[PDB]
């Protein structure tokens, strides 16, 4: 069953197509379907927003700063927002943020909001009427959640194949499937940005990142938990989210931190006046996988001149006319005089 | 007040009719609004403050046939 | 004279309001226009909320 939902007066004239999927199918067919059969441009960025759906407690200052920065990044870049297909949680707040920030602008202001979810929850939880594309995937009965995680891993891996396209992860206020998507996207070489000081699981990732840093191994010098504060993070991962079966997610959240260049933790109370797009750009320049022209035009779209002077225009990387040409056209047409 | 509004509080749930009339009741005294409200309550012989007196002060203090919404809406009676 | 430009801009409103309500009729025949009279926009509510959202974010 594939087609196009017309939501019954839920805000917006444009309709959103949906596609039933199984996990047996590869992601390359999905990418050539969404770039040719559905007519989407190959973007400068893919943001993947991840958090809670049912259990979701959020601060008003934090929700306003998060939606303002995420809207600013996704509208100045023109990025794909990959979330779940749920009408409650962080997906609902991202959808309401898109709703209040896609109405009454210029006519060429539409953010391709893709939702990867399961067919076993739709009519679990109904679809959010603010998404623009739906990938509903299943293999068994209702209640299965991990096939969403596997498709969200492999489809964004194939986005990185067509690297070509930088894909970033944003994690705030989530549960066990949130950190499961975190692990499966660190497996697919997608860098992640964790909003520390936000909720129940992103605070655990932050408190495992900056409080328990340690390099005591050979084999590319991975990061693990401290033996001093392993009891505190054990009590925090067993008390704050998840009651039973916390051992697999504790070993999994220790294995998330295996690469220092792939996880980034940007708090709220540490830096308020620093926007989330600079955190995304620092994660993409920290992962060291994107092209220099992709880092360059992401710095152009976000007016990040100091990070461009620091880590994009270094000595060892040489620029020419043809690599700087489209960037120069963008900087002229958008009035970027420092660039 | 700003910190309360941007941590845990909404005006929609906080403010009621009695809180608003009390908020106009304990105005300090060095203002213009306490002589204006006491002059209007002297013109109506009512010892307590309600939103109709505040509305008439706002109507005579905007001019040009302004009609304040405390006089017309049932939420402020 | 230090605010002459702005006070001309302010009285231009009064001129526009003086001539916006006049009869839509011939200049020697405006009394005939008063005979033919004798014989500020509102918006949709979702459109008003969209107005309010755009105005509030420009205020932001
Ligand atoms: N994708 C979902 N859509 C709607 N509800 C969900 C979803 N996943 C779980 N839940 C529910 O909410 C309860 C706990 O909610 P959270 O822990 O806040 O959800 P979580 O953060 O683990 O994952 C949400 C998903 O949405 C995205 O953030 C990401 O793909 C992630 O896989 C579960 O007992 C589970 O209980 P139940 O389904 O309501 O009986």
């Amino acid at each position: 069953a594939y087609g196009e939902i017309d939501f019954e007066g839920y805000g917006g004239q444009k309709r959103a197509p949906y596609l039933r999927m199984s996990h047996d199918t590869d992601a390359n067919l999905v990418i050539t379907l969404m770039l040719k059969r559905w007519n989407l441009e190959i973007p400068n960025l893919v943001i993947s927003v991840t958090g809670g759906a049912k259990s979701f407690v959020l601060k008003p200052r934090l929700r306003e700063m998060f939606r303002r920065g995420l809207i600013k990044a996704a509208k100045t870049t023109g990025a794909w927002i990959i979330t779940g297909g749920t009408n409650t949680g962080v997906m609902k707040h991202v959808g309401e943020a898109v709703k209040e920030q896609q109405l009454m602008f210029g006519s060429d202001t539409q953010v391709n909001v893709i939702g990867i979810a399961t067919w076993g929850i739709v009519d679990g939880a109904m679809l959010d009427p603010n998404h623009s594309h739906f990938f509903l995937v299943d293999d068994g009965t209702e209640g299965k959640y991990g096939v969403e995680i596997g498709m969200r891993s492999r489809i964004e891996e194939a986005i990185m194949k067509v690297i070509g396209v930088p894909v970033v992860l944003l994690v705030l206020e989530g549960g066990p499937n949130t950190v499961a998507t975190m692990y499966e996207l660190i497996k697919k070489k997608v860098p992640a940005v964790v909003i520390d000081g936000s909720g129940r699981a992103a605070s655990v990732v932050g408190f495992a990142y900056n409080h328990t840093i340690k390099r005591n191994v050979d084999g590319q010098t991975i990061n693990v938990i401290d033996p001093q504060y392993e009891d505190e993070v054990r009590a925090k991962v067993v008390e704050v989210f998840g009651a039973k079966g916390a051992d697999k997610t504790y070993s999994m959240i220790k294995d998330v931190l295996e690469d220092e260049k792939m996880i980034s933790v940007y708090s709220l109370d540490g830096e308020i006046s620093q926007d989330i797009d600079l955190a995304i750009l620092k994660a993409l320049l920290k992962a060291n996988r994107s092209s220099p022209v992709a880092q360059l035009n992401l710095a152009l779209a976000w007016n990040r001149i100091d990070l461009a002077k620091s880590d994009i225009f270094t000595e060892e990387q040489q620029w020419t006319t043809e690599t700087l040409s489209a960037a120069m056209l963008t900087a002229l047409l958008d009035d970027k005089a420092e660039f | 007040a700003e910190l309360f509004l941007q941590n845990g509080l909404s005006m929609r749930e906080f403010l009621s009719l009695d809180i608003l009339c009390k908020l106009y009741a304990e105005v300090p005294g060095n203002t213009t609004i306490k002589p204006l409200l006491q002059k209007e309550m002297g013109k109506r012989q009512v010892k307590t403050i309600d939103m109709d007196v505040v509305g008439e002060v706002i109507e005579e203090l905007m001019g040009d046939m302004f009609e304040s919404y405390y006089r017309k809406d049932g939420h402020y009676f | 004279q230090e605010d002459s430009d702005k006070v001309w801009k302010f009285q231009r409103y009064d001129l526009v309001q003086e001539y916006h309500s006049r009869p839509v009729f011939a200049p020697p025949l405006v009394l005939l226009g008063h005979i033919l009279i004798f014989i500020k926009i509102g918006l949709s509510p979702a459109e008003m909320e969209q107005m309010d959202n755009w105005e509030f974010q420009a205020a932001e």
